């Protein structure tokens, strides 16, 4: 009776996949989103 | 009959393509591991594009030069010929079938004055990567820089305006591969709900960042071993972003345990539920000299005085790769994601 909440409020890893082939197009870590 | 020989072959192609996807992911995770040893902080790169770049080199090498590249990419053998073209044809098809994907890739060969390339390598590069050849004068370094940066700026649509910084005058050939991904979220975030929020840099420090907000059906799971949430943020065209969030501030560094099996385990344990998601906007721009890193992955001889690139050039002997540079830029947004990677390989005399 209270939906889950996921808050990406700390360093995280990301992966962009093309799901048909299964190819990992991009792979990364974000440790601070306010800068390059 | 006629089906028997082709039906067995389709099973084999299907198997081989799964094997290639798996190997490219693991190649990626190996790199992430190597890269992280020198660079703390934000990082981004393209495993797919990096391995296309290297297979471009590989076809061109022979002997220990070639076989070292196959090992580095995790390119293990397959069953029993001459069916490598069919494997690449199959990959293009799969990456072309869905018109909403928003993925384009391409390839350049920048060539030095009168440095004649072997015919079979030229052909293959067009057949496998649609490589475009452009004559060049690397002796006239400042001029070649401007001309090559124009070509990459065009194709990357303004997002990597200056891939090249310095030009080695002894350069005989440089191969650039690029990949462009324009993903739109399957359900975009409504920018009316983007708010400033607290991000935790570490256990003590924090910073304020724009957080995008969505509420609805999302697929996720919780790995109890690594103590992390994994979340799917789907794109149009059958692509997706996996996000892995550790619950505690590094502790068990995921980098060092990350494999195709771990990811497959997560994808198997996903469940879909109504939930609320806060997710920050970000731009990244990263640049990595792969030379020394690839050397650590066992790809040695391509960079040594004894490099054997005799399938790239008939006569030319004193050839070697001097630099492999990779530049990647990503922008995550309320509308989606836009990611560009450019990868260049300096072949020198």
């Amino acid at each position: 009776s209270m939906p889950p909440v996921i808050k990406i409020d700390r360093p995280f890893h990301f992966m962009i996949y093309e799901e048909t082939s299964g190819m990992l197009l991009f792979l990364g870590r974000v440790v601070n989103p306010t800068l390059l | 009959s006629e089906e028997k020989a082709s039906e067995e072959e389709k099973a084999w192609l299907m198997a081989s393509r799964q094997q290639l996807a798996k190997e490219t992911s693991n190649f990626g995770f190996s790199l992430l591991r190597k890269i992280s040893m020198r660079h703390d902080g934000n990082m981004v790169f393209s495993p797919f594009g990096m391995s296309l770049a290297m297979t471009g080199l590989m076809l061109g090498a022979t002997g220990p030069t070639e076989t070292q590249i196959k090992r580095g990419l995790h390119l293990q053998a397959l069953k029993p010929p001459g069916l490598l073209p069919s494997l690449f044809k199959g990959l293009r098809e799969t990456l072309s079938r869905n018109l909403e994907l928003g993925l384009t890739q391409g390839s350049f060969a920048f060539i030095h004055k009168d440095f004649d390339v072997k015919e079979t390598f030229f052909n293959l590069s067009k057949r496998y990567f649609d490589t475009e050849c452009v004559p060049m004068n690397f002796r006239n370094a400042s001029q070649a820089k401007r001309l090559m940066n124009h070509y990459i700026n065009k194709e990357t649509r303004g997002k990597i305006p200056k891939l090249f910084d310095e030009i080695n005058p002894e350069t005989k050939l440089i191969l650039v591969d690029y990949i462009l991904f324009k993903g739109k979220w399957l359900t975009p975030f409504d920018p009316v709900f983007t708010e400033v929020d607290t991000f935790h840099l570490d256990k003590y420090k924090t910073i304020k960042v724009p957080m995008m907000y969505g509420a609805g059906k999302f697929a996720s799971t919780f790995d109890k071993n690594f103590r992390c949430h994994v979340l799917k943020l789907p794109y149009q065209g059958n692509a997706t972003m996996l996000v892995v969030l550790m619950e505690k501030m590094d502790h068990l560094a995921l980098e060092d345990y990350l494999t195709t099996d771990l990811v497959e385990t997560w994808l198997r344990n996903m469940k879909t539920r109504n939930m609320e998601v806060f997710f920050p906007k970000f731009k990244l721009d990263q640049k990595y000299e792969m030379h020394e890193l690839l050397r650590q992955m066992g790809i040695r001889r391509i960079f040594s005085p004894f490099a054997d690139l005799s399938e790239l050039s008939a006569t030319g002997r004193n050839l070697q790769v001097s630099r492999v540079l990779q530049r990647t830029v990503i922008e995550v947004d309320e509308r989606g994601t836009e990611a560009v990677a450019g990868i260049l390989s300096e072949i020198t005399a």
